[PDB]
RNA sequence: UAACUGAAGAGUUUGAUCAUGGCUCAGAUUGAACGCUGGCGGCAGGCUUAACACAUGCAAGUCGAGCGGGGGAAGCGGACCUAGCGGCGGACGGGUGAGUAAUGCUUAGGAAUCUGCCUAUUAGUGGGGGACAACAUCUCGAAAGGGAUGCUAAUACCGCAUACGUCCUACGGGAGAAAGCAGGGCCUUGCGCUAAUAGAUGAGCCUAAGUCGGAUUAGCUAGUUGGUGGGGUAAAGGCCUACCAAGGCGACGAUCUGUAGCGGGUCUGAGAGGAUGAUCCGCCACACUGGGACUGAGACACGGCCCAGACUCCUACGGGAGGCAGCAGUGGGGAAUAUUGGACAAUGGGGGGAACCCUGAUCCAGCCAUGCCGCGUGUGUGAAGAAGGCCUUAUGGUUGUAAAGCACUUUAAGCGAGGAGGAGGCUACUUUAGUUAAUACCUAGAGAUAGUGGACGUUACUCGCAGAAUAAGCACCGGCUAACUCUGUGCCAGCAGCCGCGGUAAUACAGAGGGUGCGAGCGUUAAUCGGAUUUACUGGGCGUAAAGCGUGCGUAGGCGGCUUAUUAAGUCGGAUGUGAAAUCCCCGAGCUUAACUUGGGAAUUGCAUUCGAUACUGGUGAGCUAG
């Protein structure tokens, strides 16, 4: 099955996620068929908290991906 | 959208097969020079039509036995 | 780590003033045994210093002025020798942005070796947060002010006429009223001394 | 075996081993009858020996005993051999 | 707008000199180890040696809304639990680098293939049978585990029927599926099951060119190279086999032997190169040693099966068990490398309609100066230049504003109080689409009131309190190389990277006073590149320093006069696809700064495809006469 979900790479205690479209056999943090997007939950200042590529998004939920419940929940707090 | 190589057929003593030698020509890495290399590939001929020291047009193609993977496409030059 | 010595025996090896040990009756005439090289062979008889001890000697010099070792400022060579104006003032630059030396010139603290007592201490606040490292870059528009919580400690009242009397550069808009400073950009060198040589500086650390 | 499912999965192992060997010994042997009707030569018999294995390869290969590109190729390969014969 | 900026020498052969030529030194780096010393925080990293043997716990389950039996609480019915059958998972995730020199990996391309779950679209789901576990009685055994006999459900198994499309066809025709369950009112949705297509994804196969030494290894092959018929595979193919033919590879290094996982990358260097392949990502291989197959959509399966070997363990001698190169841990080897910790709160993974259960992945915490980065161990004044120590022309000089004394300050550690963020959501209570008999149920979306949910965690951070109080060492001082004197010793004791010191004035040994460099670190050993133009492509030599074969002739090879037409292989230009992400570099955003994290670029100048240009080199044809 090809998901949509979120990579964990940061630093320890403050997180950083790709939102990234993948087999879900693979590991969180390894191959994966394409990146779209980031979310900082913590984005202080000037920094952004979520960015999400929104075609390509319904490109691949279209093509059959199913998208996390945390990832389902950025893209309709996204577009808003 | 099919490649193809040209070259001096230098046997063809087995059935509807040839072997042609590819040659090119190639700059060396550290002295830059140029080199001569060559590479036999063993085609599939079928009516037996190229003869030893002709040159032929050869094209890939899906495996036709253990070492053949060419089909012979025409003969440029019979001599 | 600090140094933590004797302050002008530093001074006799260099022969400048180095700008240690503020007060109003230094006129470096507070050591007596100054232009006098220190220890036991101090001033013994001329000196070979044969080209890899001037630019050494300088170098030393410099690092005594600010209060730098040599890791940190190793460090500032190497971002200055990557910066696309010259080597050789940026370091000057890098070194004249420091916090306490800023606030040292602001005339809160006597000397550098105080005013980073008052920094590290929590006792500055630039824009508007009581930062507490020494060596923070502070950038074109820093408001520096002291900490409303301690300005009654009569270190300051001192070094506020010390600080008057003397230079009050083209920099800092400073005002012994609230004591803030408001930093300009950063000095070129035509501010500072031109005795200080950096050309042998860049040839020592590319030996 | 160090869990309970995994010997488990064992003892199943071994009931599906014994089920289908027998499925494909019974394909086997119907490919036999018509080859060893192919080799008398009777075209009649031949293509009597035909009918009766066709369903059975097919019925096989839908269970999933063999691949159905596996019963094509058979059903071909001695469709081919028979028609050969008149 | 930026993404570029780049290159140093010294000592040592002589009485002296110039050259040659080695040796040594100053730099950067490390998964380091050792020695002396040791306050704190943030980020990382942590068996490189024995792919050595492994005690103990944990690392893979879940579903009662598929199915019979049971069980105990509670008031004969509701709820609740689970040994067995059945579904799905267990082929991922995690470890390690033994084998592998090309069936692997990298770069660029292909056909002849299959693909559970997921998305889309089409035709369905009809009616019957015979079993086996559990269970109930026997039964061998110390145990583990079987053995007999009956009895049973099912989405377990097998016929029969019917198939839009699917398979074979000689185009006439022939062949082949499935299963129920749940929630609300037979009819409705859901969840399933069957047949097919094509998308996603994932895997198998093919080709060309690159990928470490050795000729003190020159011949190697006999299913070996090719073809036809048959078998075999998901699929091309000597993959297999019977015949027919005889071939195929090799100085452009075959065969044989040694070593080795490969790449993105990392270190070094001005580059060109040279070393390397820990940590992070991709691919391959392996699972105590060798040989197999089963089940499945997928395995020839790390915590599955069979049988061979070794090896360990229990035993009642009848009989059996096992595989840490998963996380912790033990023994051993070694110069050397950590806790038998917490939670599933977050991100993922498995199962389930959900509730929720599982997860040594992961997120966290403990230990270690192992590295990188940052902070502290106080700040002013202070000339009686106190004493003491050391040198000394005996008076002075130096340690030295250094210390005291006096005046302050309290960062981090400590003791008290407050306190974000990492949690989006879910449950209730209203309301509006949605399909439908239907405003039930069930999928969606809007609203304010509450309830609930953090392992880290005494969190980060903020604010108070007391007092300088709790916190400095290591190497060196003849030249190279920054920095000098005294005493002890007498070629002894000793030092030493190289030159070399030491035989009674030792700036070179040992202590002492002074100084220099670095600083929570500082030295030594080991290793890589540099300096080394000291293997030289960039970029060296060969009369006498090392170096022209004793001399010819000639094979492969390399290179080759002049004019012209043509070709377009080398050469040059443009366009298109590719060159994973991370890393390096440049702008700039969050961490109080910095390390660090991160947005966007630039770069990856290599590869392939295609369209052009013809001066030069090559090919082809035609001419010439200086060789
Ligand atoms: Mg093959
Ligand atoms: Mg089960
Ligand atoms: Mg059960
Ligand atoms: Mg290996
Ligand atoms: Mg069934
Ligand atoms: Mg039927
Ligand atoms: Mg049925
Ligand atoms: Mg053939
Ligand atoms: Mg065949
Ligand atoms: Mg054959
Ligand atoms: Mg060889
Ligand atoms: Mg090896
Ligand atoms: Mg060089
Ligand atoms: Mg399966
Ligand atoms: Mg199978
Ligand atoms: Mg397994
Ligand atoms: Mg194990
Ligand atoms: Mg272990
Ligand atoms: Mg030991
Ligand atoms: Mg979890
Ligand atoms: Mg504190
Ligand atoms: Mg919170
Ligand atoms: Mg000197
Ligand atoms: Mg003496
Ligand atoms: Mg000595
Ligand atoms: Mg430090
Ligand atoms: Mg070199
Ligand atoms: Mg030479
Ligand atoms: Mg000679
Ligand atoms: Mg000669
Ligand atoms: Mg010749
Ligand atoms: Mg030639
Ligand atoms: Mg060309
Ligand atoms: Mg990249
Ligand atoms: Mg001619």
């Amino acid at each position: 099955m090809v998901v949509i979900r979120l990579a964990r790479g940061g630093a320890k205690k403050r997180p950083f996620y790709q939102i990234v479209v993948t087999d879900s056999r693979n590991a969180r943090d390894g191959r994966f068929i394409e990146r779209i997007g980031f979310f900082n939950p913590t984005a202080q200042g000037q920094a952004e908290k979520l960015r999400l590529d929104a075609d390509r998004f319904a490109h691949w939920v279209s093509q059959g991906a199913q998208p996390s419940e945390r990832v389902a929940s950025l893209a309709a707090q996204a577009k808003k | 959208t099919v490649r193809t190589l040209t070259g001096k057929v230098v046997s063809d003593k087995m059935d509807k097969s040839i072997v042609v030698l590819i040659e090119r020509r190639v700059q060396h890495p550290l002295y830059g020079k140029s080199i001569r290399r060559s590479t036999k590939l063993h085609a599939h001929d079928e009516n037996n039509v190229a003869k030893i020291g002709d040159v032929v047009t050869i094209k890939e193609s899906r495996p036709i036995s253990k070492t053949k993977a060419w089909t012979l496409v025409e003969v440029v030059e019979a001599a | 780590a600090r140094y933590i010595g004797p302050k002008c025996k530093l001074s006799r090896r260099e022969g400048t003033d180095l700008q240690l040990k503020s007060g109003v009756k230094p006129f470096d005439v507070k050591t007596k045994k100054a232009n006098k090289a220190p220890g036991q062979h101090g001033q013994a008889r001329g000196g070979k210093q044969s080209e890899y001890s001037l630019q050494l000697r300088e170098k030393q010099k410099v690092r005594r002025i600010y209060g730098v070792l040599e890791r940190q400022f190793s460090n500032y060579y190497k971002e200055a020798a990557r910066v696309k104006g010259a080597t050789g003032e940026n370091l000057l630059k890098l070194l004249e942005s420091r916090l306490d030396n800023v606030v040292y010139r602001m005339g809160f603290g006597s000397t550098r070796a105080e005013a980073r007592q008052l920094v590290s201490h929590r006792s500055i606040t630039l824009n508007g947060r009581r930062v507490n490292i020494a060596s923070i870059q502070v950038k074109a528009g820093d408001v520096i002010a002291v900490h409303e919580g301690a300005k009654q400690q009569l270190r300051i009242k001192n070094a506020i006429e010390l600080a008057a009397q003397r230079g009050i550069p083209a920099w800092i808009e400073v005002d012994h009223s609230k004591l803030e400073g408001t930093f300009k950009a950063a000095p070129d060198r035509s501010d500072l001394p031109a005795e200080i040589n950096e050309s042998l500086i860049v040839e020592l650390y590319s030996k | 075996a160090n869990s309970a499912q995994a010997k488990k999965r064992a003892r199943q192992n071994v009931k599906a081993r014994k089920h289908n060997a027998s499925l494909r010994s019974m394909v086997r042997t119907y490919i036999k009858r018509t080859l060893s009707a192919i080799a008398g030569g009777d075209y009649a018999v031949a293509t009597e020996a035909y009918k009766k294995a066709v369903p059975v390869i097919d019925r096989m290969a839908d269970k999933g005993i063999i691949h159905k590109n596996k019963a094509a190729r058979h059903k071909s390969r001695l469709n081919a051999q028979v028609k050969a014969l008149a």
